RNA sequence: AGCGCCGUGGCGCAGUGGAAGCGCGCAGGGCUCAUAACCCUGAUGUCCUCGGAUCGAAACCGAGCGGCGCUACCA
């Protein structure tokens, strides 16, 4: 089951977009 | 490293993976120029051919061993 | 010190050294002036800090916002092992050393990566099943591409030996979603039973030559080596023997005494097994200079490891070959072919004298010591270099 | 991290222990009807910095500086 992994992936994308909007 | 340059014309920087006298043999006939292998102490080994044929030198270096064509930056001069 | 050994595997040009650097914080030297860019030869090492906050990189917590700090929970070592085709023997040595696994899978590249699957099979060979699938590349994928890769990973890994593999998103640059990695390491992966009951043994995987150049020789240090202990605690003030020993073809044991035991930051007198330790003894540094103490079985005095040349092995092969994107069927072994037979950590290609469908007799050029089981891996010469074909076990 | 080399005139060497060192270069002039060749004059600098001995020092040495070869990451 990879259900609780896509949530952390979404959190990762959110953090990356917040900290580095340039990239 | 292994940088190669051509200066009005001597070729400084030559890989040793093929014998030099055959390089001269093909060079003189495919350029029609006086050819010299000048071995100055501990500089880039000197191969000198007359005339302004840097395009032809590009042709030769492609046809001898060259397959990169990206570290060659011939100074105009 | 270290309680449980953990390792990371991934394909070439994938990224594991920097991933562990974001996990642990210890730089991977990747020395010798040619390993900096293509692949490594010696093993990478790192040490992690696990102080968990139950209302992390540091024993004191300030990032979460609440001034509450974290308490001591775990301190786990990490053994970086290179996932390339050229070197496999050290990979299998570390694989027998490691107890926990972290596999990398690359999204935009070919979803079946041959070395990732090959080393997953190697993991499943040596009784390793607590594996966490990590998507080593996250920022370089779309959301739909990430979903497609998730479904591809799920469909590819359903019926293998490693069934219960949680998935985690990581990168080498961002340093985020890292506490999830530590949390899942603590949760899914328990420390294997390791206490005072079983007799102490050692397995040395690397050679360190310690001779500080330029300094006066009147005060130099001896020979230090990296070792792992599957049973029992080592204490200072004991006589030890490097059993595979020296070549005088025949080999004879080495005897020495312990001088120091570097344990993850310093020199500790005692050390619970389950972690890489730096055993520094009176051995000659030249014996620790080249790749000499790579895969050597070591005994505390009071035990008599047996040196063998002819070994009877129960071996089993899988259906297909591994490590190739053409592939061929697994072919049954033929007599008089040198096949590498790695006894947990050793690196010695044996000759096959007796051939059976599920049994074999193999002779090592260099004799090796056998104590109880010392699980084995089997590699052939097919694709111009060493290719895994199956697994082996000593039975005498 | 150590010991051995490099220490620039756009360049490689050259003496290093009397002070601006050679050729390659580049500019001009000479030669010839003209060109190449040949023959002359030139502007290039902190031979990286610190000191010592030193009438005299870039050099002879020594206590830091930028890169190169090995040890081989030398717990
Ligand atoms: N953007 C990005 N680059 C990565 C990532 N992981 C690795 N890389 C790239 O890998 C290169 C080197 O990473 P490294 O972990 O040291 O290589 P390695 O894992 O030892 C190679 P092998 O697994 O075969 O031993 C870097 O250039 C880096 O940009 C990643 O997650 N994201
Ligand atoms: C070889 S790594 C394990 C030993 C530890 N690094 C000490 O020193
Ligand atoms: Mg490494
Ligand atoms: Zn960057």
């Amino acid at each position: 089951v990879g259900l609780p992994y896509s949530e952390l992936l979404s959190r990762f994308f959110n953090i990356l977009r917040t900290n580095n909007p340039e990239l | 490293s292994n940088y190669i340059h051509i200066r009005i014309t001597t070729v400084q920087g030559v890989p040793e993976e093929y014998d030099l006298k055959r390089i001269l043999k093909v060079l003189k006939k495919d350029f029609a120029c006086n050819g010299n292998i000048v071995k100055d102490p501990e500089m880039g080994e000197i191969i000198q051919l007359q005339g302004d044929q840097r395009a032809k030198v590009c042709e030769f270096m492609i046809s001898q061993l060259g397959l990169q064509k990206k570290n060659i930056k011939i100074h105009g001069f | 010190q270290a309680t449980i050994n953990i390792g990371t595997i991934g394909h070439v040009a994938h990224g594991k050294s920097t991933v562990v650097r974001a996990i642990s914080g210890v730089q991977t030297v990747r020395f010798k002036d040619e390993l900096e860019r293509n692949i490594t030869i010696k093993l990478g090492y790192a040490n992690a800090k696990i102080y968990k906050c139950q209302e992390e990189i540091s024993p004191k917590c300030q990032r979460p916002g609440c001034p509450g700090r974290y308490k001591l929970v775990r301190h786990v070592s990490f053994v970086d092992c290179p996932g390339h085709d050229i070197l496999m023997s050290t990979m299998l040595s570390g694989a027998a050393v490691m107890d926990a696994a972290l596999l990398l899978i690359a999204g935009n590249e070919s979803c079946p990566q041959p070395q990732t699957s090959e080393h997953l099979a190697a993991i499943e060979i040596m009784k390793l099943k607590h594996v966490i699938i990590l998507q080593n590349k996250v920022d370089l994928m779309r959301e739909e591409s990430a979903l497609e890769h998730q479904k591809s990973i799920l469909k590819f890994i359903r019926g293998t030996i490693a069934d219960g593999a949680p998935i985690v998103p990581i990168s080498a640059q961002l340093k985020y979603n890292i506490d999830a990695v530590n949390e899942f390491i603590v949760k899914t992966i328990p420390v294997p039973p390791r206490d005072f009951m079983i007799s102490p043994r050692l397995i040395v995987i690397r050679s360190f030559d310690v001779n500080k150049p330029g300094a006066e020789i009147e005060d130099l240090k001896g020979g230090v080596a990296g070792g792992s202990i599957l049973n029992g605690v080592f204490k200072l003030g004991d006589e030890i023997e490097i059993r595979p020993g020296i070549v005088t073809i025949q080999c004879k044991p080495i005897f020495s005494n312990i001088v120091s035991l570097f344990a993850e930051q310093n020199d500790l007198k005692f050390a619970v097994p389950g972690g890489l330790i730096g055993v520094g003894t009176k051995v000659d540094p030249t014996l620790c200079r080249a790749d000499r103490l790579v895969g050597q079985v070591v005994g505390a005095k009071g035990h008599l490891p047996n040196i063998y040349t002819d070994i009877e092995i129960n071996y089993f092969l899988l259906r297909r070959l591994l490590g190739v994107k053409k592939q061929a069927k697994v072919r049954k072994l033929e007599p008089n072919e040198v096949l590498m037979v790695n006894i947990g950590s050793t690196a010695t290609g044996a000759r096959v004298v007796a051939v059976k469908a599920d049994m074999a007799r193999l002779q090592l050029t260099s004799p090796a010591c056998t104590e109880i089981n010392e699980k084995i891996a089997l590699s052939r010469r097919i694709e111009k270099h060493w290719r895994l074909i199956g697994w082996a076990t000593i039975k005498k």
